[PDB]
């Protein structure tokens, strides 16, 4: 009940959010997609 | 009910589980709304990641072959198939799912489960306003988008040759169908949806307006410089001074509201008029019922080199439109034009 | 390219730039941290 | 526990992580 | 009542739900390493378009018959 | 009810409800005479 | 004591006991729209036909040269005289001044000069009504939106003929041969615009739908709800509390808007910023910046190259591309 | 003989605006 | 720091409850101060990380590169790059000045004392004291003053600057007998914005640059020791609002219309910012088209002065409104264009023909060239060209880029400045919160509005 605090685990999944989204911004310039 | 006895039956125990305090309100009609609403946005977000459109347009729209949010889209079947339902049952797919797919059932899939969604958020609208004791004006706005929806993901490409010309939910492919509207409709110069982009635009700046007016005509209740907090749920006063923003808009614009319900229904009412002639004219085109020429200025026109006009200059374009976009959107008709015959101006 | 004494240093000035958006959701993290107080 | 809101995450959650481990997948696939 | 500030906070939760996630992403992983998504929703791999017969976008260009003509038409 | 009709109402049409629509038909003018004309 | 002239005439501009408040933002607004005005209905009447594209192939324009409501517009100045400021004392004579599109010209300036003064004076009557003062900024989207088509359009471009022609068919014009030269479809900030006037009709119907929903009682059937409100009233007039709860029941208890101030923030912030945002779109695309470019975006393992949605915008782009000014290139890449 | 029909029709829809301005309906206080 | 209850000002307006806390405000300038150092030395360091010797500075998306070569650092004859250790050095003292203030932001922000006042009397202020606002803004115009004589003694005994007007292609050259000719200073002021005068970024050579350096260098410093040893007068503390929020405000005006200005120079200027090292301008690029379609048809044997378009007025060349003659197309539009590649090329009659017939260069053929080939012209993805074209060249010109940006936050920045002009005449006034609900306005006028 609460040993986690919110901020951090907010924190931490905004940081996976962030990284999907580098991570998707990143593989349209490689491989399938990539005009090349 | 009503001062009866009425014994409780299977129907008032399904009624009282459904009509509660819930973290969603299901309700009768959300035995429509969840599943429905539930198999359109889940189609769509399946088409959009590994489901083809290879064989019904020979285009790429899916994330599997490399395409981004902006470029992907479920595509509408073949124009060969007309107005066919697609069912995976039914004849073209013959139960079999994977050849479903590819050959356009999803667009049939996505469009009626997103009608019937439709229909069971209304239904939602309405048993929800019962439920609460309100009056059903969410639903009657909620009418318009309806409207807009069946007229142009349904009555337009029943009109048309088949489903093929259909919007295919994506977003360049919007972009594809709103383009083709130009060259093939002249949809800019239809009076209907002219009145469609005057609602949205006045009802874009009455939410702006009345969300600024109020936001800057407010009473103090302060003792704090933040004035979110100076607003309690459950009181009997006006939050914004209503003579204030009236004086206000009165010696700036020259004509200001003076009441608070005529305000609201007016915002209310822009949106709702323009989605619906905007629905209206796409009724028309359905029919290729267009208003693309002006008879008296293209016969001016043709009687004299000398008259041009803006006019004149997007009847060119929409020629443009038609013929360089024909061969690579209609595989359907064969059109192998050769770069001969296209039309061509000047250098570029 | 950077200087040949600066070349195995790259890779960690190719990151740098990013510092600035960094500091503003460290401004929001922080926020978070003291609960929006 | 399993309630109505459990079911209600669930059918959002479930397969929009399996979907986003799908893209990521993808994402890296060359050609 | 589990007001979504105690259970995301939770550990229970946490310990429960840190194999569910990634073991999730890895199904969703291996759903496209695998050509399981190829083969189930009939998308064509990126080296297999074109075959020896068309060098072109297919048509379907039949209705009743749109079932075994895509069948021929496409990669097997 | 009576001999006379219960149900009498009056109608009511303040001078804001004649201006919405005095432009609404003059706009309806405005928009669609290009268009009869044509 | 004020019995001064100046003083006498300060009195008059900023009084507030005016049917229409001046100020003196308000004494520059006028004769500056005023006269925008007046050129305006002129030049849409009987203005002779204008030489837009610098090719000598002058674009009729007016009422009274053979265009209808729909068509009449008031011609972009001429390519010819690009950005160079060109007034009545410029030309030699009225006669070249309408051929070299004189009109539009004074027009947009004179405009551009209102909207702005017209701002300024929504913030001076915002101030001496006690009022707070940021009606101004939401009114900062619109004329920034018609400086992007007027002012920052033409300025990026080299010439006031790329400004938007001041009619309905010219705007559409003026559409088709921005999407042709730049892709504005997928551009992010149009997208955001898109998405804003959306949200502008969604939301506007949506307020109006839950005030209405929640309208308590005064009236009869025989009277129109309108006058269960009094003007001037201390009590409001619907049930906010009976609204939140139909909207948290309806789509998330908790993601409802509480504050009645909050929600009528978000009711001005939403459009106003994307409607910013689009207009810096227009603005960017001054500078050719332009929209995505997804052309040949996926190719296969051989190399060919797969058609794609964007690439039948593209084919839509290159027939508005090539139709678009079909005389006045010389050149093959389009660089002016 | 359109273009009178046009500019009768726009200034019938100014003279409206103008009457709506200055010749609108005083509101009270009350 | 604080909370709510203790400030009235919520989180989304934090950085307002330290208005009136001088030292927190001083630790957040300098901090910001730290920042802006910082990014200036990661992003040149980043930018000679991804730096290629034969490509130009304007393939490679470099912005700050162009502005140390501009100011005549590691270039010579012409524009290629003999070094890129002066840019290696200006973002490392970038780098560590960046860190020495960001010391001093989070000092002053978390352990620094609260209020300069009772201890500090030189620094610590309020801000209705207009002898001290003064006195900041006089040492602060000391500052700009002397910056400005930076640049002026860098291009005067530092080396020179870059002139892309001198001959053979342009070189860094040492700046003699600058302009200081009033009249000439201040006609770039007093000029019209538009076309044929452009306001100031029509300065067109590097004598006009250096000495309206020069001018405002001293005027700077001059109002410096004006604005420390004055009070403001009557007149302007009627004018004005004397809140931290309205300085704020002026600020916000200010720097917008900088911000548009800049946006311009980056846009149409070419002596500042050297076309080599930017790319071509859109005037350029389309005079270069013209030009080297000029050139290539007559080295395939056809006539220049005839061959009109298909409209009956010249393919190549055509009379500009005002009579000279100028490059045939739609880049008459762009007739008003400067260039060292065109003046060599233009005499008294505008382009003069048997001069353009003869006297072609292979330098000025080759810069038309590639002004033809790295137009700016581009999309978000940095595809160049037009949005039609396809994806193969990986090109949007710094132009582009610095015109955009600069447009947006110059946009911004007037909203900024509207609504903290709006909240600081309202805050003055007793406005800020709302409307008294018992003495409101309105109510006290008559009716009819
Ligand atoms: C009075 C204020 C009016 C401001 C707008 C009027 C239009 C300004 C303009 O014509 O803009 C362009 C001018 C520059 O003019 C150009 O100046 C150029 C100068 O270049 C010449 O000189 C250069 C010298 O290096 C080069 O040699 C170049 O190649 C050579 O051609 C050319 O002459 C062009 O023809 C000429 O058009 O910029 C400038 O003066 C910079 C001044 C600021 C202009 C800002 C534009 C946006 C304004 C307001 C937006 C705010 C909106 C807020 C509300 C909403
Ligand atoms: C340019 C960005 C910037 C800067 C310089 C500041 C600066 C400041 N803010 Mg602030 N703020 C910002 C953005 C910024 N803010 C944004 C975007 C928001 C919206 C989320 C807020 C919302 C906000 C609120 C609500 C409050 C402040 C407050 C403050 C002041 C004290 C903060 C404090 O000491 O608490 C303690 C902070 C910490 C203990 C964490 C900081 C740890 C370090 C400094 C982070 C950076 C580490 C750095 C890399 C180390 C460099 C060392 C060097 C040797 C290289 C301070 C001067 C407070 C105030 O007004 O004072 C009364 C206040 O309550 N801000
Ligand atoms: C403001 C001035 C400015 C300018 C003119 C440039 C210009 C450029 N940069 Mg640069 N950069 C800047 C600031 C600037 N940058 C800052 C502050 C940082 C620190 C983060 C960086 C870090 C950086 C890196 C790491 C790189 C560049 C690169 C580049 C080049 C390619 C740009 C590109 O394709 O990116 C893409 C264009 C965009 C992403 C558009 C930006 C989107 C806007 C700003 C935000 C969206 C607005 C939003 C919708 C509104 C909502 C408001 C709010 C709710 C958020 C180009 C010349 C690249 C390069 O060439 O290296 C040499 C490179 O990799 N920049
Ligand atoms: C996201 C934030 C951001 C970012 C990343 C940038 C980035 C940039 N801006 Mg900027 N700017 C911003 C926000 C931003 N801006 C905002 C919000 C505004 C207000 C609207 C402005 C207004 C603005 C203007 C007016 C200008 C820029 C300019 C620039 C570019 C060069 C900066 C420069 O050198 O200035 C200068 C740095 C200083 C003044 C600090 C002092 C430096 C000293 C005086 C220089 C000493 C040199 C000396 C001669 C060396 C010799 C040594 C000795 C031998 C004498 C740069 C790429 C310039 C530009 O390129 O135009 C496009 C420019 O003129 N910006
Ligand atoms: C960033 C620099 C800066 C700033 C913020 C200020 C700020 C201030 N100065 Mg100032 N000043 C400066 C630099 C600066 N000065 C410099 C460099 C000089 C040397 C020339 C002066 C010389 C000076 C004097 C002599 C006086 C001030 C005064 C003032 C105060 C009132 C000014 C006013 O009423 O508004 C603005 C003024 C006007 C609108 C009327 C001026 C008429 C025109 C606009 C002046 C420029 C003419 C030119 C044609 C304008 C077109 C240029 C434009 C297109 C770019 C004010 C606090 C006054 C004061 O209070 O003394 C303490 C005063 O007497 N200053
Ligand atoms: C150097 C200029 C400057 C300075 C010093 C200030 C200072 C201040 N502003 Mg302010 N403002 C500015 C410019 C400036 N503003 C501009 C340019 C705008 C745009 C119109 C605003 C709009 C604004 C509003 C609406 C408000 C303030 C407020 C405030 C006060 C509290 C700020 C705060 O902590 O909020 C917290 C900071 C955050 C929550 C972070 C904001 C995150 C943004 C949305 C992300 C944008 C990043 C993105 C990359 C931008 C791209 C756009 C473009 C470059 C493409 C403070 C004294 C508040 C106030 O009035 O208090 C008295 C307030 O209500 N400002
Ligand atoms: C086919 C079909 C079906 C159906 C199915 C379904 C209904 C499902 C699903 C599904 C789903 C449901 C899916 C999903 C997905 C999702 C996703 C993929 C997501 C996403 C998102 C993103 C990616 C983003 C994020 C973000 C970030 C991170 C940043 C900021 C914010 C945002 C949000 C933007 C069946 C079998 C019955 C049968 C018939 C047919
Ligand atoms: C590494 C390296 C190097 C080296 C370098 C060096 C050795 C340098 C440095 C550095 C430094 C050394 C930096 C700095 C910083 C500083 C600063 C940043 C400052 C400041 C100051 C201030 C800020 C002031 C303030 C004030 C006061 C306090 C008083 C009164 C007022 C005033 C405001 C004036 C080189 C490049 C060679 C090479 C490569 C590597
Ligand atoms: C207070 C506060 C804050 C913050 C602010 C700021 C803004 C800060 C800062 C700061 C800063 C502004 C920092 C900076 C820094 C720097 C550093 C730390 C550095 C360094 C150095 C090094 C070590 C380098 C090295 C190198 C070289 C020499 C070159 C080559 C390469 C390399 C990289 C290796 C916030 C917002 C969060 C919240 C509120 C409060
Ligand atoms: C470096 C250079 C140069 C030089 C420059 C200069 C020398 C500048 C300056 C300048 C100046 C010397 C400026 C001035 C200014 C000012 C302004 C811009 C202002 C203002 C303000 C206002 C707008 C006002 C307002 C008002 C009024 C009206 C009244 C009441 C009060 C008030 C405040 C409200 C040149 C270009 C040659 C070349 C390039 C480089
Ligand atoms: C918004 C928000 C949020 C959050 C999110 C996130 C995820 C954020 C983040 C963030 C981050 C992610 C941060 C980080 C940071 C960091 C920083 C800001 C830093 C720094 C520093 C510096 C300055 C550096 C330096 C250096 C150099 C220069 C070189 C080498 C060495 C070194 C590294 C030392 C949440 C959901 C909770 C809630 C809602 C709201
Ligand atoms: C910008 C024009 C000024 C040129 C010379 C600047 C040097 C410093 C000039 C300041 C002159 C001091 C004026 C003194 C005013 C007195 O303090 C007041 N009359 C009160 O005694
Ligand atoms: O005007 Mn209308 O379209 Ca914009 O690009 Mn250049 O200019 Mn003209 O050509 Mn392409
Ligand atoms: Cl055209
Ligand atoms: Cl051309
Ligand atoms: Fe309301
Ligand atoms: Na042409």
């Amino acid at each position: 009940i609460g040993r986690i605090p919110l901020w951090l685990v907010g924190t931490v999944v905004g940081l996976l959010a962030i990284g999907l989204l580098a991570i998707f911004f990143y593989g349209s310039y490689v491989g399938l997609g990539s005009s090349l | 009910i009503g001062t009866y006895q009425e014994k409780r039956t299977w129907f008032d125990d399904a009624d009282d589980w459904l009509r509660q305090d819930r973290f969603v309100f299901v309700g009768w009609s959300g035995l429509l709304l969840l599943p429905c609403a539930y198999f359109a946005v889940g189609g769509w977000l399946t088409g959009c990641t590994f489901v083809t459109s290879w064989y019904t347009h020979g285009l790429a729209s899916s994330y599997i072959e490399g395409c981004n949010f902006l470029t992907a889209a479920v595509s509408t079947p073949a124009n060969s198939l007309g107005h066919s339902l697609l069912f995976v049952w039914g004849p073209e797919a013959q139960g079999d799912l994977t050849r479903w797919f590819q050959l356009g059932g999803l667009w049939a899939f996505v469009a009626l489960h997103g009608a019937f969604g439709l229909i069971g958020f209304m239904l939602r609208q309405f048993e929800i306003a019962r439920s609460v004791n309100l009056r059903p004006y969410n639903a009657i706005a909620f009418s318009a988008p309806i409207a807009v929806f069946v007229s142009v993901f349904l009555i337009y490409p029943l009109g048309q040759s088949g489903w093929f010309f259909a919007p295919s939910f994506g977003v360049a492919s919007i972009f594809r169908f709103i383009l083709f509207f130009q060259g093939f409709h002249n949809w800019t110069l239809n009076p209907f949806h002219m009145m469609g982009v005057a609602g949205v635009l006045g009802a874009a700046l009455l939410c702006a307006i009345h969300g600024a007016t109020v936001e800057n005509t407010l009473f103090e209740d302060g003792d704090g410089a933040n004035t979110f907090r100076a607003f309690n749920p459950t009181q009997a006063e006006e939050t914004y001074s209503m003579v204030t923003a009236n004086r206000f808009w009165s010696q700036i614009f020259g004509v200001a509201f003076s009441n608070k319900r005529w305000l609201h229904f007016f915002m209310l009412f822009v949106p709702v008029t323009g989605l619906w002639m905007s629905a209206l004219g796409v009724v028309g085109l359905a029919l290729n019922l267009r208003a693309y020429d002006f008879v008296s200025q293209e016969i001016r026109a043709a009687e004299d080199p000398e008259f041009e006009t803006f006019y004149t200059k997007n009847i060119l374009l929409n020629e443009g439109i038609r013929a360089w976009m024909a061969a690579q959107d209609q595989p359907h008709e064969k059109l192998t034009l050769p770069e001969e015959v296209l039309p061509r101006g000047n250098a570029l | 390219k950077l200087p040949e004494a600066y070349a195995p240093f790259s890779p960690i000035v190719d990151v740098l730039p990013i510092i600035p958006v960094l500091f503003i959701l460290l401004a929001f993290v922080w926020q978070a941290s003291v609960s929006f107080r | 526990i399993f309630t109505v809101r459990w079911l209600a995450i669930h059918a959002i959650a479930v397969p929009t992580i399996f979907f986003l481990g799908a893209i990521t997948a993808m994402q890296f696939i060359q050609r | 009542e589990r007001p979504f500030s105690d259970i995301l906070t939770s550990i229970r939760y946490w310990v429960i739900h840190s194999i569910t996630v990634p073991s999730l992403f890895i199904a969703g992983w291996l759903f496209v390493s695998t050509g399981l998504a190829y083969d189930v929703f009939g998308s064509p791999r990126p080296n297999e378009y074109f075959t020896e017969d068309r060098q072109d976008a297919p048509l379907i260009t039949d209705r009743f018959n749109a079932l075994e003509q895509v069948k021929k038409l496409s990669a097997q | 009810m009576a001999r006379p009709n219960p149900n009498k109402q009056v109608v009511e049409l303040n001078r804001s409800s004649l201006y919405w629509g005095l432009l609404l038909i003059f706009v309806l003018a405005v928009l669609f005479s290009s268009y009869i004309f044509n | 004591e004020n019995t001064s002239l100046w003083a006498r005439f300060c009195e008059w501009i900023t009084s507030t006991e005016n049917r229409l408040y001046i100020g003196w933002f308000g004494v520059i607004m006028i004769p500056t729209l005023l006269t925008a005005i007046s050129v305006y209905i002129i030049a849409f009447i009987a203005a002779p036909p204008v030489d837009i594209d610098g090719i000598r192939e002058p674009v009729s324009g007016s009422l009274l040269y053979g265009n209808n409501i729909i068509t009449g517009a008031v011609v972009p100045t001429s390519n010819a005289i690009g950005l160079h400021f060109y007034p009545i004392w410029e030309a030699a004579s009225l006669d070249e001044w309408l051929y070299n599109g004189g009109p539009y010209q004074l027009v947009v300036c004179h405009f551009f000069l209102g909207v702005c003064c017209y701002m300024g004076r929504e913030w001076e009557l915002s101030y001496r009504l006690g009022m707070r003062p940021w009606i101004a900024v939401a009114y900062s989207a619109p004329v920034a939106a018609a400086t992007a088509v007027f002012i920052i359009y033409p300025i990026g471009q080299g010439s006031f003929s790329d400004g938007m022609p001041l009619g309905i068919s010219g705007t559409f014009n003026f559409m088709i041969v921005f999407q042709a030269e730049h892709n504005i479809l997928m551009h992010p900030f149009h997208m955001f615009g898109v998405a804003g006037v959306f949200g502008g009709s969604l939301f506007s119907a949506m307020h109006g739908s839950l005030v209405t929903s929640s309208l308590i009682r005064e009236t009869t059937e025989n009277e129109s709800a309108n006058a269960g409100y009094k003007f001037g009233q201390e009590e409001e007039t619907y049930n906010i509390v009976a609204a939140h709860g139909y909207f948290g029941r309806l789509i998330f208890q908790y993601a409802s808007f509480n504050n009645s101030r909050s929600l009528h923030f978000f009711l001005a912030v939403w459009p106003v910023v994307c409607i910013w945002l689009t207009a810096l779109g227009i603005s960017t695309m001054a500078f050719n910046l332009n929209g995505f470019n997804f052309n040949q975006s996926v190719v296969d393992s051989n190399g060919r190259v797969l058609n794609t949605w964007a690439d039948i915008i593209n084919r839509a782009n290159l027939g508005m591309e090539v139709m678009h000014e079909r005389n006045a290139h010389n050149f093959p890449l389009d660089l002016a | 003989m359109e273009a009178l029909v046009y500019t009768f029709l726009l200034i019938g829809t100014l003279g409206i605006i103008f009457f709506s301005i200055f010749f609108r309906e005083p509101p009270r206080i009350a | 720091g604080r909370d709510q209850e203790t400030t009235g000002f919520a989180w989304w307006a934090g950085n307002a409850r330290l208005i009136n806390l001088s030292g927190k405000l001083l630790g957040a300038h300098v901090a910001h101060a730290g920042l802006i150092v910082f990014w200036a030395g990661a992003m040149n360091l980043f930018e000679v990380s991804h730096f290629v010797p034969e490509k130009p500075m304007y393939e490679q998306g470099l912005i700050l590169l162009p502005h140390i070569a501009t100011l005549g650092y590691g270039v010579g004859p012409g524009g290629e790059v003999l070094d890129t250790f002066p840019y290696f050095v200006s973002g490392v003292l970038h780098l560590i000045s960046s860190a020495v203030l960001g010391f001093g932001g989070v000092y002053h922000s978390l352990i620094g004392p609260e209020t300069l006042e009772e201890s500090y009397p030189f620094f610590g202020y309020v801000w209705k004291d207009k002898n001290k606002m003064t006195n900041i803004l006089g040492y602060h115009l000391i500052i700009l003053g002397c910056g400005a004589w930076l640049l002026v003694l860098k291009a005067l005994y530092f080396g020179g600057v870059y002139d892309t007007w001198a001959p053979g292609g342009g070189d860094v050259r040492i700046i003699s007998n600058p302009t200081t000719n009033a009249a000439i200073i201040f006609g770039y002021i007093v000029k019209s914005p538009f076309g044929g005068d452009g306001w100031i970024v029509s300065v067109d050579n590097l004598e006009d640059i250096i000495g309206g350096h020069i001018w405002i260098g001293t005027l700077c410093i001059l109002g410096g020791i004006w604005h420390i040893y004055t009070t403001p007068w009557p007149w302007a503390r009627r004018a004005f609002v004397w809140s931290g929020e309205a300085y704020l405000s002026y600020s916000l005006a200010a720097v917008s219309l900088m911000g548009f200005t800049a946006c311009c120079f980056a846009w149409f200027n070419n002596t500042a910012y050297p076309s080599e090292f930017y790319g071509p301008t859109g005037p350029e690029a389309s005079q270069a088209q013209a030009f080297t379609f000029l050139v290539r048809d007559q080295r395939l044997g056809a006539n220049v002065a005839s061959a009109q378009g298909p409209t009956g007025l010249g393919k190549y060349l055509m009379r500009s409104p005002t009579g000279e003659i100028i490059f045939g197309g739609e880049t008459m539009r762009f007739w008003d264009f400067r260039g060292p590649w065109v003046e060599p090329l233009r005499g008294p009659s505008g382009l003069d023909l048997v001069k353009l017939k003869n006297d072609i260069q292979p330098w000025q053929e080759r810069r038309a060239a590639e002004y033809m080939t790295h137009a700016p012209l581009g999309s978000l993805n940095s595809v160049g060209g037009v949005a039609t074209e396809i994806n193969a060249v990986n090109f949007v010109s710094p132009r582009s880029w610095l015109a955009t940006s600069h447009f947006c936050l110059g946009f911004f920045f007037f909203v900024g400045h509207l609504w903290h002009a709006g909240r600081a005449r309202a805050a003055a006034a007793g406005f800020e919160k709302g409307i008294d609900r018992v003495d409101e306005p309105v109510l006290s006028m008559r009716p009819l509005d």
